[PDB]
């Protein structure tokens, strides 16, 4: 919507919210020369 | 999507289906940026070369889908567009420059386990993640081969250097585009394909763990060919157009 | 290009 | 192979 889609934007109810990782998100984050 | 996988349930809550009333059919992909606004490729709407020019009344927007085809009874929500906004300077004539469009749904959508907006990037998110080498993720129910999937497909692709990008085609590449795919050496594949258009190219931020929409599936030559890449609308380069319409047409 |  | 949709939608 605004610089960053909704407000609770980008936090997936079934992953982020229950602290669960999707099966290939690690692939991504590792490339950022390992995320957070 | 070519050489991808079956998305997991609620892996992409922002994925939308651009569906044609009659014939009833999948037009393209799209993404929920808020409870009232959808983002897609303008070329999914308007494309004179093919006599394409859909109106608000010719389409249906379907949010919460997994299944390509079945009507997912208590999970999905269908909406009626209220308005269509195509970038005023979209170039259907030469390279699909500015292939973006916004959609105002007739009444807001309620969020759920399977429906949740994606975040639009700010100048700094854009600046730290948009680096060749960095992987992003594409989704869609489009062709599996340069055929029609059962479930939503996913693929993670690395971002490619402007130059490699320019030398793989004869088409004029503007600053509003970015390409992605693996290099033939890399020996790893995947790409978007017919019907994938309008879907989001997303990235997870390592600073706050939020999903960011960086690109919009736009065009390519064939699907998953060595020496060729996927081309995407650069969502950040056009954020001012986006900002500018959400607050006139007022989301 | 093939407009997707 | 598309399933039809509630008519309240069309």
């Amino acid at each position: 919507t605004f610089g960053s889609g909704e407000a609770d934007c980008g936090l997936r109810p079934l992953f982020e919210k229950k602290s669960l990782e999707d099966k290939t998100e690690r692939e991504l984050l590792e490339s950022y020369i390992d995320g957070r | 999507i070519v050489e991808g996988s079956d998305a997991e349930i609620g892996m992409s809550p922002w994925q939308v289906m651009l569906f044609r009333k009659s014939p009833q059919e999948l037009l393209c992909g799209a993404s929920l940026i808020s409870d009232r606004w959808v983002l897609t490729a303008a070329h999914c709407l308007l494309y004179p070369p093919w006599d394409k020019n859909f109106t608000e009344n010719d389409l249906l927007v379907r949010i919460g889908k997994h299944s390509r085809t079945r009507y997912e009874r208590n999970i999905e929500k269908i909406s009626m567009l209220e308005k269509i906004y195509i970038h005023p300077r979209y170039n259907w004539r030469e390279n699909l420059d500015r292939d973006i469009a916004l959609m105002k749904l007739k009444k807001p959508v309620a969020f759920s386990d399977y429906i949740h907006p994606v975040c639009l990037p700010d100048r700094e998110t854009a600046a730290s993640l948009l680096q060749a080498g960095y992987k992003g993720r594409v989704t869609g129910w489009g062709n599996l081969k340069e055929g029609q999937p059962s479930v939503l497909q996913v693929v993670n692709l690395p971002i490619v250097e402007r130059p490699v990008c320019k030398d793989s085609t004869r088409i004029r590449i503007t600053d509003n585009m970015f390409c992605a795919g693996y290099k033939p050496d890399e020996g790893k594949r995947g790409d978007a394909c017919e019907g994938d258009s309008g879907g989001p190219f997303v990235m997870k931020s390592p600073f706050n763990n939020r999903w960011y929409q960086m690109g919009i599936v736009s065009w390519g030559e064939g699907c998953d060919r060595d020496g060729k890449y996927g081309f995407y609308t650069h969502v950040f380069r056009l954020k001012k157009w986006i900002q500018k319409v959400i607050d006139q047409f007022g989301e | 290009x093939g407009v997707r | 192979d598309f399933e039809e949709i509630p008519e309240e939608y069309l």
